[PDB]
């Protein structure tokens, strides 16, 4: 009766190095609703990360969008770190501009 | 032509850390327009879309009061449910509700909804006839008998056929500039060499509304349902959505592949290629 | 607008 979160990390607009943008971490399909989500820049936690209001899908599983304004580059690494009761340890998903 | 309004209620208990937290969000189609959080300093229903901001003080007062009442009622429900299932007071539990109306092109109710889930599982639901209930288990059958005695079905049918539809159509008119203007996807195809044998073709759909969309890859005209990677439709963060579909092709055969996109914002279905 | 009907489970 618990469901582990699906995770997608991506940008609002197509990535342009030096072009300002939004980094998204979309967590969905999870239950219960208690969840911790952090956006990371080069391994470090980003403060000023906002999220959508808790809602759920037809199958009752919850979904949330965590996002922050960012400017991409060739070297800067980005990722999402998610913790949930169904996870023995935090799950990290790296941002891939082609996905 | 097939518009909906939905409210989603979520209450979660936190034993030893005070009363359960109650959250409510409301949607017209795929657009959230209100929210409420019982933990807020002075909890109010708050606007989440531009077209709702115009509603006057009485609108906000009334819905805020309903939300505050629901907060308390949900706490009563959680306690009752705990008893039905002989559960202890040490565990956190969840009560969810979704309800609302679908309106047809004639402006009449097409379908009403009112259903509940306890700890992520179907608990009780109002049937499509809006006059009978479907109870998932013996606990939910207790609830049903209380709600039959209180004639809840009759009260909900009234709301769903009248108030619900009337407000939905009002919202649709007030926000018609955004709500009744489908935004077709911006589309393109990318190509990512895996090695010399093969490469990935990814078909993109960006910034579309509403969320409903169909993306498929074809080789020579036949669908690749089996070899296609299809990600879940995701929010862009600006009230539009994104989706992509990818397929692995042998180097030199990219030619045989076409991406097909269907969306209500498109004059005609698109077919893209690399 | 929210339904004004309220019934504990």
């Amino acid at each position: 009766i618990q469901r582990t979160p699906k995770i997608q990390v991506y940008s609002r607009h197509p990535a342009e190095n030096g072009k300002s943008n939004f980094l998204n971490c979309y967590v969905s399909g999870f239950h219960p609703s208690d969840i911790e989500v952090d956006l990371l820049k080069n391994g470090e936690r980003i403060e000023k990360v906002e999220h959508s209001d808790l809602s759920f899908s037809k199958d009752w599983s919850f979904y949330l969008l965590y996002y922050t304004e960012f400017t991409p580059t060739e070297k800067d690494e980005y990722a999402c770190r998610v913790n949930h009761v169904t996870l023995s340890q935090p799950k990290i998903v790296k941002w891939d501009r082609d996905m | 032509g097939s518009h909906s309004m939905r409210y989603f209620y979520t209450s979660v208990s936190r034993p030893g850390r005070g009363e359960p937290r109650f959250i409510s969000v409301g949607y017209v189609d795929d657009t959230q327009f209100v929210r409420f959080d019982s933990d807020a300093a002075s909890p109010r229903e708050e606007p989440r879309a531009p077209w709702i901001e115009q509603e006057g003080p009485e609108y906000w007062d009334r819905n805020t009061q309903i939300c505050k009442t629901n907060t308390q009622t949900d706490r009563e429900s959680l306690r009752n449910l705990r008893g039905y299932y002989n559960q202890s007071e040490a565990g956190s539990h969840t009560l969810q509700r979704m309800y609302g109306c679908d309106v047809g092109p004639d402006g009449r109710l097409l379908r009403g909804h009112n259903q509940f889930a306890y700890d992520g599982k179907d608990y009780i639901a109002l049937n499509e006839d809006l006059s009978s209930w479907t109870a998932a288990d013996t606990a939910a059958q207790i609830t049903q008998r209380k709600w039959e005695a209180a004639r809840v079905a009759e009260q909900l049918r009234t709301y769903l056929e009248g108030t619900c539809v009337e407000w939905l159509r009002r919202y649709l008119e007030n926000g018609k500039e955004t709500l009744q203007r489908a935004d077709p996807p911006k589309t393109h195809v990318t190509h990512h060499p895996i090695s010399d044998h093969e490469a990935t073709l990814r078909c993109w759909a960006l910034g579309f509304y509403p969320a409903e969309i169909t993306l498929t890859w074809q080789r020579d005209g036949e669908d690749q349902t089996q070899d296609t990677e299809l990600v879940e439709t995701r929010p862009a963060g600006d009230r539009t959505f994104q989706k992509w579909a990818a397929v692995v092709v042998p180097s030199g055969e990219e030619q045989r592949y076409t991406c097909h996109v269907q969306h209500e914002g498109l004059p005609k279905p698109l077919t893209l290629r690399w | 607008s929210h339904v004004a009907v309220e019934n504990a489970l």
